[PDB]
């Protein structure tokens, strides 16, 4: 038998050679894999494949995947592909075709009793975002990211305290307890990062034990670069990741004396797409160096002509420089430039900064991540055309090189690379499955660790899910025990052998940090790039190999007022 | 091209004090909220925040006094002009007194760097009864490290009007190479105040002795000019500020209490 | 009152039509979920009102053309179901493509 | 412009490629229509339906996999069959094998 | 239409703000929370119209008069932000001495 | 160098000598002393001085306080003082001056690595109010107490049940025990009263040892003489306090008999102003003897004009007098008197009423505690003007003596002074900072056990904090294992000798409590008048040393309308 | 705004009214619910205007009449009890047989 | 009627009060402002800022705590210093001192 392609993608979702648009931009993807075998699929629902004897095999429980995504359009750092996605026991088991291997000719994931099936035809299902700068100012926070499509959130903070509101510290063995203590009421998988802004090695040595996976250098708590050395050390010899937001006063000295001061190790820099700061737009030459790792908060991503309006009065708040006080606003001079701005788009297209972070209500948008990056992709799109390694008239690498800003690179940053980041086997179930109408806007699904955590639910009361008022809320992988069996708590290797987990009693999954202290620039996916970047001081030009760079700002954007109510 | 930014602020009295009724801006230009350190003067900080002003900038600062209204116009550090790529940087502040209004337009020094090719035009507008303190200074280099401000363009515009007529014009304009008005010294400064008298005029002389015979003032039709040229940047602001200090008294009836922004 | 969940989550629906109705008043193009829930409010009022099912089914399709809302958003609403409290009880009103 | 839309390029998809493939005529003596699905077992499907079941040991309908063909009462339908794939083992329906389909 | 938890809040803010407006229209003189409510929404609502965020700046800031309010409420407010879907993205108003 | 005092005023709070206006009141208190040194004051945000080597010490952990509050101004029972808090494991740590000893003079909290800081720069610290008559009829007056400032709730109820809605207290030990495990989901600080209208001794042990703080005299259960007499007799053997909400029908005899029945035995009398009942308005010549501890609930707070009107209502509704049946409107005769109500504010002004009770949703409010009792200072300073006692051209002593009515009186009363009720060395760190503008109405930030519990917050998805809409969210101090950590719940000590803690499996940290049954009025703290009061009951004049005791009906107040929505 | 917990509550009663209005403004008869919120905003609407608790109670039974809400309402709602923040702090309005 | 408002009484606040105290005169040498905050060891600011700097040992900034002096490029501005208080031991900065300032 032969269909028309267009009733098979209606049935089926696209396969190899079409194409779907994303959420109303202008990047379209291609399907470049398809791991099926056309006329086999399953799919569910009535006198559909998915039955006993037809699509559901008699393998016992250990013998088939306890939960299947059936047609999905995985799109990931690792390709563009169709195929269904087997999750056995809150990981992902295996890729490839869903079925019973009896009456089927290649299944490599067996449906059985034991298994529950989702339904992504016509859906993208991509790993789920991980934030590595958030603020904890307030638990709602993590469903707000998790509604966004993030899943693992690393970061500090104690409430809404100023310490806080500035940086993302959690201060102390007793501060570091407590929030990991509370960690667990929160439906997403969660590292915390220590203060870092100490001269003695004792302290830092401290906060590590207490189970702290990163730490963090503010200028708020002294980015002198003693202290950056002290922290180096200690992660050095504790093998965790050090986040550094460099002073913008150029108190200790200029942007020279800070990389000089890190001497060559890995560090995992913010704010160094210069957006204001007295070593911007020094900073941004950081991005040439294999030992720095480049983030950007999400504010300033994209370019548009209300970008610079709204700086100034989010970076006093965020500061505590209050507008009441005269002395406060000498601070106000935060030497924010149009063209740094600017060049960070580019910067991100090229490949040159390889994290999307969010600074999470302190400079930065926790909701807005996945959301922003891909409306820096669409406005690079637009700008400066098909990139040179495009393959077809398709944005597959494009949206490889963005989707790994915020999947799997922050996940190598902080050495969780090994649990969560990308739909690989051995991976923990992280996974937001959206439509392709609503990607990166609204997800249909995240599943947490095998479990629906989050998905769109319209009236209790009615006959059936859909009818309005649709709106988000938590299902059962967000419950008590079934919560803390589907999330997963970041802990550095010091801190598991203290036995932290159990003096503190954490219900959830403890996962071990490694491999922080190794990774390097060129180990980021897609995003490897090191140019020989050039700035003047004076005139603000950005150039890569002599060439400018610079971006005009986006009147209107895509993904966000076809979406959002308000 | 270049990045244009423009701040239009309306004052008038309210509640008795003068209250900034409208801060209408586009680009990198921001006033947040007045300050009442003193009794009704409304102490204002015009934001620049961008550090310095790059080749093909346009900065376009109006003022609009209404009668009876005492403020206090200030920036929170000095404005650096970047060596220019080939585009000139456009500063133009226009200010407007309405009768019995008092103004004390007193921005920090506008620091030039070599090869900053830069026009500035600043003009006020006053009437019969309107009250006037300023000052315009200027940094041609960085003398402490030697430069010299060999390059570049200048053009500095200073203009006052009462009554729709042109009661003094200073122009100070500096052409690509050496300098010969600045005569090795480069700092500029000009002292404007509109209703003054000979004893004024008379203070001000005595207040610029430490400053030496660079040091001129100047009173035609009622206002009082300051000019002077140095090389230290301490006579130069301690002249200054000792000068406005001695005017203030006798211009606004008000203490000579710095602004807190000046960090003492 | 004694106001179950359900009348709670209609309260939030009715909200956001309000929300949806002063906007498309001031003159603007309704986005998706603005149109979702004027038509959503449109159809729950209908049936306070006393209409049938079958009637709020025909009725829903013309409360806002192709020109009132954004571009592409018709495409993104196929078709709206709602909860209704008709004299009947409660009733699940459907309405197929309802930018036309 | 259409949010998530599709450019899917035109062609067609050749289904169940390289398998065996037989052709069967199907009468419905019951009193209502019958579905049968895609990958259901046709030798065991309802005995309403009259046809050379001993050809249809082990085929499926050779139809796109979600779909049901449907035999309206008082019918005649000619439908294609598929052999079906993999271990060859059928487990379920009326239990008329419950096991390997060949030895 | 898919309500995140933001335009939940945001929704309760614009309650708050049918509150206040419907007082102001009344004619009583607004509270705290009520000022607050109405220049919020006021700024929301002319960032879905479409205007820039220094021109809502400008604009927020003559809503409501001293004699709309009572007494001491123009002190309590310092500055309002509010966070307001413009056509280029999720954007940061703040309003300077919005009641003077 | 120096400033002048406004600017100092601006940057770090009023120093001595400055005035501060409470919320919108005629109460100006005034800064008595400042523990800080000119010049060495610390302050957080930006290049300021809380940074590494300069703010923040190289001490270790366990030689700095986990938490530290600066330029606080406390306001307390034992004065209003400039000065910052350090906060160690949860319990304050110590009061002064705070940050490096190595380069700062006299610092008494030292501020290290594992220090949070929160500014409360021009903000006002109290303790936490404790609420003494609470009905638990639904968890959700938790959080609203906990948004009006108030930590600490004892009282009794098993939820919206007939006996609940009259009387705060628990029956049985199935249900003490019930409401105990329920009271480690709730973010504050719980103690129950049990059921004490018995005449056999042995029901009472039951209940003491089930684990109730104390026992609930009620006129719905019986408040017959031989109950108190049993209830009090229990209460000398077990060391838990007695609350007694006397008959008013006069059933078993009249005041006189009721206060000879207590025999001089230390009792805690809700009731006392009068509001109506049989034995008003003689109850009232109650306050003057020592074993009394009297106290008020809040709607008769202050004398309004629509206080007396909406009286009737609230009475038959709290009592469950159905206004539909014809015998209880029987009951309606309140004997409710604007007399006893305007001596009820005098009375407190003069400090012969030691405690305010909310009696919540029984004819009292749960979330105006500490707004009706800084309603009734200001009328007490509108009418009566300054007291006697005052030093200076400031409310020092009246602001004193208001705020121990809710904060330290309570905690003597029933025994748990020994871990909250004032700021002070070894208490419990149960602080409300407000803001002096919404003072007594809305805090800026309810900090609980050391951890903030309960903020303001704005848009989650915001770039900073503050943007609205901002209400008030549980933070990370209500979480879990987070919450059972930052939270105390009180037992009697036959219950922890019993071991109920590990029975029941209570999460939460146990406080025993002590010193009930020696409290008298002298005990109480700038509330010990025993003033010689009359009063006559035809002619409803009371007299205080033969001087009429009368007060005006408040037609506006403050804290009212200006910050309420509706 | 500093919601308090008490405020949201006010404002779902505030929202609820509002669909009991706009539904008598449509001429429909008001069910029970209806009834509730439009009497118990009309009380909090009249307290923040600034009048008395006994004005109020007096004010409250001339709201909604027996033809105006669906039989058998009346009876099934004795008494009406709403908190409402008079200009003296927040007090208890009772009004009793609301529907006459 | 200002809610909230404060009445601070006229008058000076003098800072820093009975500790040794110098003064510098401090060059900015550097293409960037420089902003150096109160407590800071002035003896190990940037070293684009050019004065005595082993006069400057042990001092800091002679102004209100938690404020900052801005060094503008190309100029020269004379600063008020303090002597530190307390153990007089410096760790952090530059780690040129790391230690007790005396023996």
């Amino acid at each position: 038998s032969n269909i028309s392609r267009q009733a098979y993608a209606d049935m089926f979702g696209p396969t190899v050679g079409d194409k779907v648009r994303l959420a109303d931009t202008e990047l379209w993807i291609e399907v470049e894999d398809d791991l099926t075998t056309y006329g086999e699929e399953v799919k569910f629902g009535g006198g559909k494949v998915i039955r006993d004897g037809m699509g559901q095999g008699q393998m016992l429980a250990a013998d088939c995947v306890d939960l299947v995504l059936t047609n999905a359009l995985i799109v990931d750092h690792w390709g563009i592909v169709k195929a269904d996605i087997g999750v056995k026991d809150g990981r992902i088991f295996a890729i490839g075709k869903a079925g019973n291997p009896d009456i089927q000719p290649n299944v490599t994931i067996p449906i059985g009793a034991a298994t529950e099936v989702i339904a992504a035809e016509g859906k993208i299902v991509t790993a789920g975002g991980i934030d590595t700068h958030i603020h904890w100012i307030c638990p709602q926070q993590a469903e707000e990211a998790l509604v966004s499509g993030v899943t693992t959130m690393v970061g500090g903070g104690t409430g809404p305290a100023a310490g806080t509101h500035a940086t993302t510290c959690t201060p102390g063995p007793w501060y570091i307890s407590r929030m990991l203590q509370a960690a667990d009421s929160l439906p997403v998988n969660i590292g915390l990062l220590g203060k870092g802004n100490v001269s003695q090695p004792d302290a830092l040595r401290e906060q590590v034990a207490a189970g702290v996976i990163g730490l963090k250098i503010h200028e708020d708590w002294g980015a002198t670069p003693a202290a950056i050395d002290c922290a180096l050390t200690v992660a050095d010899e504790m093998d965790v990741q050090v986040a550094l937001h460099s002073d913008t006063l150029n108190e200790s000295g200029f942007v020279e004396d800070t990389l000089a001061a890190i001497g060559g190790r890995t560090i995992h820099t913010f704010h160094t797409e210069g957006a204001g700061g007295g070593h911007a737009p020094d900073i941004i030459t950081a991005c040439a160096h294999p030992n720095i790792l480049p983030s950007s908060t999400n504010p300033t991503l994209p370019y548009t002509l209300n970008t610079i309006d709204e700086h100034l009065d989010m970076l006093m708040v965020c500061h505590h420089l209050d507008p009441d006080i005269a002395e406060d606003v000498a601070f106000a001079e935060s030497r924010i430039r149009r063209e740094t701005i600017a060049a960070e788009d580019v910067l991100h297209d090229l490949g040159a900064f390889s994290l999307t972070s969010s600074d999470s209500q302190a400079m930065g948008r926790v909701g807005e991540v996945i959301l922003r990056t891909w409306q820096v992709a669409h406005r690079m799109k637009v700008q400066r055309g098909a990139l040179a390694e495009e393959t077809g008239d398709n944005d597959n690498f494009r949206v490889k090189r963005y989707i790994a800003k915020y999947t799997i690179n922050p996940a190598l940053t902080h050495g969780i690379a090994h649990e969560v980041g990308s739909i690989e086997v051995g991976k923990l179930a992280d996974l937001v499955v959206w439509s392709p109408a609503f990607f990166g806007v609204k997800p249909a699904t995240v599943i947490k660790g095998g479990m629906i955590a989050i998905a769109p639910m319209g009236d209790i009361n009615a006959s059936i899910p859909t009818p309005q008022p649709v709106h988000y809320r938590p299902m059962f992988g967000a419950l008590g025990s079934a919560r803390h069996h589907c999330r997963l708590t970041f802990l550095s290797q010091a801190a598991a052998a203290n036995g932290v987990a159990e003096r503190l009693n954490l219900r959830s999954a403890i996962a071990v940090v490694k491999g922080c202290r190794t990774v390097q620039k060129a180990d980021m996916v897609h995003n490897s790039l090191q140019p020989n970047i050039t700035v003047d001081a004076q005139t603000y030009e950005v150039r890569v190999d002599g060439e400018l760079i610079t971006s005009e700002p986006a009147d209107v954007l895509p993904m966000a007022q076809r979406y959002f109510l308000f | 091209k270049g990045w244009q930014a423009t701040l239009d602020l309306r004052f008038h009295q309210a509640g008795g004090k003068t209250v900034l009724a409208s801060a209408q801006h586009v680009g990198p230009l921001t006033v947040q909220r007045p300050f009442y350190p003193e009794e009704e003067t409304c102490h204002l900080y015009l934001l620049h925040p961008p550090g310095g002003i790059v080749g093909g900038d346009e900065l376009t600062i109006s003022a609009q006094l209404a009668p009876g209204c005492h403020t206090l116009i200030t920036m929170p550090g000095a404005s650096k002009f970047y060596r220019s790529s080939g585009a000139q940087a456009l500063v133009r502040q226009q200010l407007t007194l309405a009768p019995q209004a008092t103004l004390e337009w007193l921005p920090q020094d506008a620091i030039f760097f070599p090869g900053a090719n830069a026009r500035l035009f600043t003009t006020f507008h006053l009437c019969a009864s309107s009250r006037l303190l300023a000052w315009d200074l200027l940094c041609l280099g960085r003398p402490v490290i030697g430069e010299t401000f060999s390059h570049g363009t200048l053009s500095n515009r200073l203009e006052v009007w009462v009554d729709d007529e042109p009661l003094l014009v200073e122009r100070l304009q500096l052409q690509e190479g050496e300098l010969s008005s600045v005569a090795e010294r480069p700092w500029v400064g000009t002292l404007l105040c509109y209703p003054a008298t000979d004893a004024l005029l008379d203070g001000v002389r005595d207040a610029l002795a430490p400053l030496g015979l660079y040091a001129g003032a100047s009173l035609t039709d009622r206002l009082l000019t300051v000019r002077f040229l140095s090389d230290d940047n301490l006579i130069c602001q301690r002249v200054m500020r000792d000068v406005w200090q001695f005017l203030r008294p006798h211009l606004t009836g008000k203490s000579p209490v710095l602004p807190r922004i000046w960090l003492t | 009152m004694e106001l179950t969940p359900r009348e709670k989550d209609k309260l939030l629906l009715f909200t956001a039509a309000l929300v949806a109705e002063r906007r498309l008043a001031r003159g603007l193009k309704l986005n998706y979920p603005e149109s979702v829930a004027l038509i959503s409010a449109f159809i729950m009022e209908g049936a306070r009102d006393g209409k049938s099912v079958a009637s709020l089914m025909e009725e829903g399709r013309h409360v806002l053309t192709r020109e009132q809302v954004m571009e592409g958003v018709p495409e993104m609403i196929p078709d709206i179901q709602v909860e209704a409290t008709f004299p009947d009880g409660s009733k699940l009103v459907t309405v197929h493509n309802p930018i036309i | 412009m259409i949010p998530g839309e599709y450019h899917v390029k035109p062609g067609q998809i050749a289904l169940n490629t390289g398998r065996a493939t037989c052709r069967v005529v199907v009468e419905n003596h019951g009193d209502r229509p019958i579905q049968v699905g895609s990958h259901y077992h046709f030798a065991e499907v309802n005995p309403a339906l009259k046809f050379d079941r001993q050809q249809a040991a082990g085929y499926r309908l050779n139809i796109p996999a979600g779909t049901a063909v449907r035999f309206e009462p008082g019918q005649k339908r000619e439908v294609e069959l598929v052999a079906f794939a993999g271990h060859r083992a059928v487990f379920g329906f009326r239990g008329e094998v419950m096991g390997p389909l060949e030895v």
